[PDB]
């Protein structure tokens, strides 16, 4: 990976939050 | 134009 | 009360059960070596036998006299147990036997559903016994001729004394039976002997002032441990 | 998300969206079917899992199907729900539909049952052709028959109605994406010369 | 319960089950839970370790591709004579995500979005068609494109002073080069872009339904550098824009009916099935009939 | 030289034997759980399927170009094998394959015996790929059109790169080949795929100055580790 | 790896005029889906699609394609029908093919006639 | 076309 | 060799593994 | 039975041969496998150390 | 010879196998000889056998 620019919003994509919670929409009840 | 300010002409 | 049972690739469930049947105490198993007779090595075919077929429906009518059916020759031409039967001489196996029938809460009756070992048919009125065209109906089964005497001289009354259920229609829609081998050899020949006859009797009749419905009632069996032993080439009956 | 199984000419709007069963005077009877391809049109593909897919090109995993009965407290039944693997025709019989896997559904309490689709390939995962009938792409049929009768009292409507959902399993995944074939334009959109004033 | 997840889900073998109290594949939809039923209580299972991938559906990878956003076509030329509405060798284009539907409906699956934006911009010439002209060869123009705030002032003429791009950024290139590419950042006054806004952004009640400014990025202003020559040219802008560093709120049901407009909702639908107003999917001839039923012979 | 093969009620001798062959050095065996894919519980009928039988035998003429069957193809009508892949939407399976030809100490000629894998036939002298009958002979196998070029544009003379053995009458009067599974997807549809072919080729023709007979070939297919998934109703080919 | 050439039309009204460099268009599509009807048609907006542009002055245009197959390999042979009916061609499998590429110039037609070639 | 379908026209 | 792709796929070739068997084509028998 | 190969195969020298019993020479084709008879066990030959690469024809 | 062909430049050691195919019944002695090159292919036994 290769950023040379001083802004951080400048930088390549970023493919690698793996985390998921499908509880929050498959069971939203007590 | 609407986009820049949602008024119509 | 509720119950879901699973063999194979088949799956059945109810709601309205009452417990179910395991006959003499006893479940369903493979032979051992120390009973064992036929020396070459058995087929077991496990989920391709070991799973629920159901048959043909009846109407339950107003002057129903009840019906009947043979095993093994109930299921003798059907899927891969039918299959398995028609190349082997030898055939051994249990059986799971769940039996269907719902109606209205406004509707009433009563069914007697009994596993009968080794039911020995009668004629009536005649010195003849009966033919293998009387005995042998296969899918279809029969109906009974003298219910209150179980079409063999002995009793309805007295029929309690066999693994047995009831559906009456106020409190359940099904009723199920376990069976395990039953005979005096380890194997036989399933295209001439039978072990268990199912009967299902209508000991109070069906009843409502509600709207007419067609009401029928279905079996579903499944052959448990299945074994065979002696491979050839095809017969059918 | 709910299936659109009743797509017939004489089904308006919000009707598309329920089946009607009613009592019989015959045993055994075929009460509907539904195909099982994902990518195509047909019942399953205005979804959630098949207007997601329909951005992809491959696929595989389990599926599940969940009935709810709407009919009065008072009425009763039971049901039949079949799967059958492929390799010939849609079964037309009670008996032919019941040597495939299959769940028998009584009415109750409960208001719901759930049939599972257990992913059977013979390919890690299957492929959208344009071609319905391909080895790569076939997934088999679903198929419902009375196992029973519908049985209702005077005062209960004489006719029930069924709603059917689907949804992937946690055992699902997709591949290879793609523009949709669920959207185009022809032209620019009302409006859009305003951009450039 | 949030986990980490990189493949699907393993299956485990099964056995018989006959257990009263107990009934796995029965629900009740009327909470709005989805079935909890699983696969090893449906039916007898084998053991399966399964090895596929789930990173091509992340959200990064489905919304992070250069999607075309404007298409501009205009003549460069002596413009003495030209109407009032002619664009005379530059153009105004306010940056919307809401005129090519591939990327509008891919947005609309959402309804609050954050994200870094990258423009690409492509150009290409032609020599005008009419009569008079032969072939020639095609100039190797110097463009400029300057960034200018949501309703702040635009140049009124190609050789404005306006040009002069003092605090405004402005990047200059060359036909003959590789495309021109820049980043801008998440410019809202907000925490997220809102994709759908159910209001009135204005204190007195008169203006449009939908539509919050806060939302616009922004205005591209886009002229030719170079003089015109003696003989007319046709020169067409492509601007491509790249979603980046994403994160996504509230998923919603897709866009079913064609869109009409860029300024709102509005639908009409097609004329028969599918995607119809009073039906989506195509018909078939029955509830019992197979639409694509396999025939041995 | 002398061999017995022993697969369920059925066994083999032979006094004449030229070692065996292993199809790459690889042995039969069930499907492991790190390369499945169908969820189902399999059918695994042991003793029932894993069994030789024998085809029809075919003469052997001074004018004879050479034979050929397909795999499963063969073996989908016969007996309890047929049965499950009949009533099967998916198969597996290896084979253990036994040729057979005798002749007298006055007798010559030499058999190239040699299983293909995915053998796809050319047609000769025509753009029309083959048709369904030209491919789907079933349990009578084909004939070779132009051995010399295997049916295919390649050549007889390299054929010798696939598992084979020979029949030379002065040595020997059989060969012996096993075959695990082989294909791109861990279980195939049988009725529509064919995993291996058998070919016989007599590249040194039949000859003798003594008494003519009638010389048959014969042909016999254990299949091995049969495993079935997807139960359902029967479909024939 | 993409390659491409242009000549001027050869017939008697034209004399020669000098090359274009032209922006050119590659588009994947997958096995048996749908593809563009016109060059000026909406279905090159790409949006799930990928798209390669490139121009005759460059070096020739590259890219990697993965092991798309839906079985562990590709089959080279196969002796089979990939249909559940009998009706269909022997000996090939769909899932053995790649997909397509859908191929365009972006300029508008200029007032005189070229040939191009792609390989 | 036959490569995609493996049916002919 | 130089890879700045994230994808692994997009390496250069394999030129490396010097492995053999020939016996499961020149001697296949027991 | 599986190694690792990176060059052509060395030769050893080799003797006169005269052993009852012994004819590494004489092979059976019809078992299907390749013969196994070595050049030093057909001529007499010298020591040979090859250093000829097998790279060129790797599958890749 | 196939694969020999997609290359230009070759080395080593090749064996050539015969199988007789007559009867059980036939008998028969034969000789076999390589002749390293320099002049024309050897037309007598006694030649040959070198
Ligand atoms: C073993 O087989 C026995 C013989 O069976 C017959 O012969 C063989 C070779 C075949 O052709 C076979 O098809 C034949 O059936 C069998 O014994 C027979 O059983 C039947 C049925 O019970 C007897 O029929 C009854 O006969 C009387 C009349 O009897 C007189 O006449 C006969 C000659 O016809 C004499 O042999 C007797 O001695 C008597 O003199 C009928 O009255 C009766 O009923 C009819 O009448 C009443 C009203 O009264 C009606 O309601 C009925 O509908 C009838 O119309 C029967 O028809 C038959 O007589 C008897 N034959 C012999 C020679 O014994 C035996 O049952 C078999 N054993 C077993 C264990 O199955
Ligand atoms: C895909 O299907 C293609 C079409 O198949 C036909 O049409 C369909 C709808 C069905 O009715 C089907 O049953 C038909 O077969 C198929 O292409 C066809 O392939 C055949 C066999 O190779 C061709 O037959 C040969 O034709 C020439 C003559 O060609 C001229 O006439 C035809 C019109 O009849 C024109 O279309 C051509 O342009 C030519 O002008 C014959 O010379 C040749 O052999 C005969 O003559 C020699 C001696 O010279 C004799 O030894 C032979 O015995 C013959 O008597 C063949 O008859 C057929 O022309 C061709 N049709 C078309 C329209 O292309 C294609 O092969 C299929 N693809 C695959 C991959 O299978
Ligand atoms: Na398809
Ligand atoms: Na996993
Ligand atoms: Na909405
Ligand atoms: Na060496």
């Amino acid at each position: 990976q290769i950023n040379f620019y001083k802004d951080s919003y400048a930088a390549s994509a970023s493919k690698q939050d793996f985390s998921q919670d499908p509880s929050k929409f498959t069971e939203p009840v007590v | 134009n609407l986009l820049e300010t949602r008024l119509n002409v | 009360r509720v119950l879901q049972l699973k063999l194979g690739n088949s799956a059945i469930v109810t709601q309205e059960a009452a417990n179910y049947c395991c006959a003499y105490g006893e479940w369903p198993n493979y032979l051992p070596d120390h009973e064992a007779v036929a020396i070459d090595k058995p087929t077991q075919p496990e989920t391709a036998t070991d799973r629920f077929y159901t048959l043909r429906s009846v109407k339950w009518e107003a002057g129903s006299t009840g019906w009947w059916w043979k095993l093994p020759d109930a299921l003798n031409n059907i899927g891969m147990f039918g299959q398995n039967v028609q190349h082997h001489y030898l055939y051994r196996s249990g059986f799971l036997i769940h039996v269907q029938c719902n109606a209205t809460k406004f509707h009433q009756g009563a069914l007697l559903v009994v596993a009968i070992p080794e039911h020995q048919r009668g004629a009536h009125n005649t010195n003849t016994s009966p033919g293998f065209d009387d005995i042998m109906k296969g899918e279809e089964g029969g109906t009974f001729n003298h219910p209150y005497v179980l079409d063999d001289g002995t009793s309805l009354a007295c029929a309690t004394i066999f693994p047995h259920q009831w559906i009456n229609l106020r409190t359940n829609n099904s009723a199920t039976i376990v069976l395990p081998w039953m005979n005096a050899a380890p194997m036989d020949f399933p295209l001439r002997h039978n072990q268990w006859t199912l009967a299902i009797i209508p000991v109070v009749p069906l009843g409502t002032r509600t709207m007419s419905s067609m009401v029928p009632i279905t079996v579903s069996i499944a052959p448990m441990c299945c074994e065979f032993n002696g491979l050839r080439h095809a017969i059918t009956q | 998300s709910m299936m659109e199984i009743n797509n017939t000419e004489s089904a308006v709007g919000m009707e598309r969206l329920k089946v009607d069963i009613s009592a019989l005077t015959d045993v055994d009877q075929l009460l509907f079917n539904i195909p099982l391809d994902i990518q195509l049109d047909g019942p399953l593909r205005n979804t959630l899992v098949g207007n997601i897919s329909r951005y992809y090109t491959h696929w595989s995993g389990s599926l599940e199907m969940t009935f709810m009965f709407c009919g009065s407290f008072m009425a009763t039944g039971k049901l039949i729900l079949c799967y059958t693997p492929p390799g010939g025709s849609c079964p037309t019989t009670r008996e032919t539909a019941m040597l495939g896997t299959h769940v028998v559904w009584d009415f109750g309490l409960q208001s719901s049952v759930t049939l599972i689709i257990p992913w059977i390939s013979g390919s890690h995962y299957r492929m959208f052709n344009n071609d319905a009938k391909s080895t790569n792409a076939n997934v088999g049929y679903v198929t419902c028959f009375m196992q029973t009768n519908l049985i209702v009292p005077s005062e209960s409507s004489d006719t029930c109605s069924l709603i059917g959902f689907i949804a992937a399993k946690d055992d699902f995944s997709l591949r290879l994406m793609r523009d949709s074939p669920d959207i185009g334009q022809l032209d620019h959109l009302h409006a859009a010369e305003a951009a450039y004033q | 319960i949030e986990s980490i997840i990189k493949t699907a889900t393993d299956t485990v073998k099964s056995e018989i089950n006959a257990e009263l109290g107990v009934v796995p594949s029965l629900n009740a939809v009327e909470t709005g839970a989805t079935s909890n039923t699983e696969p090893e209580e449906a039916i007898q299972t084998r053991t399966v370790i399964n090895q596929h991938g789930v990173s091509e559906t992340l959200v990064e990878n489905f919304l992070s591709r250069a999607a075309l956003v404007s298409k501009r076509s205009f003549e460069y030329k002596d413009h003495t004579s030209s109407a009032a509405q002619t664009d005379k060798n530059f153009f105004k284009w306010t940056i919307n995500t809401r005129s090519f539907v591939q990327l509008r409906r891919k947005l609309e699956l959402f309804t609050y979005l954050r994200f870094d934006a990258e423009i690409t911009i492509l150009t290409t010439v032609a020599v005008n068609g009419s009569s008079n002209n032969t072939y020639v060869g095609l100039p190797d123009l110097t463009l400029q494109a300057m960034f200018v705030p949501t309703g702040a002032l635009t140049p009124e003429k190609q050789d404005s002073f306006h040009w002069q791009s003092g605090s405004n950024a402005s990047v200059f290139f060359k036909i003959s080069d590789p495309p021109a590419r820049m980043t801008i950042p998440f410019m809202c006054i907000n925490s997220a872009y809102s994709v759908f806004y159910d209001g009135f952004a204005g204190f007195e009640k008169s203006g449009l339904y939908g539509i919050n400014p806060a939302d616009t990025i922004g205005n591209l202003c886009v002229r030719i550098v170079n003089e015109h020559q003696p003989v007319g040219f046709t020169v067409t802008v492509r601007v491509y824009m790249k979603p980046k560093h994403i994160k996504a709120w509230a998923p919603r049901p897709p866009r079913t009916l064609p869109y009409m407009s860029i300024a709102n909702a509005n639908y009409k639908g097609k004329g028969r099935a599918p995607n119809a107003l009073n039906a989506i999917i195509g018909n078939r001839d029955s509830v019992k009939t197979m639409p694509h039923n396999i025939v041995t012979t």
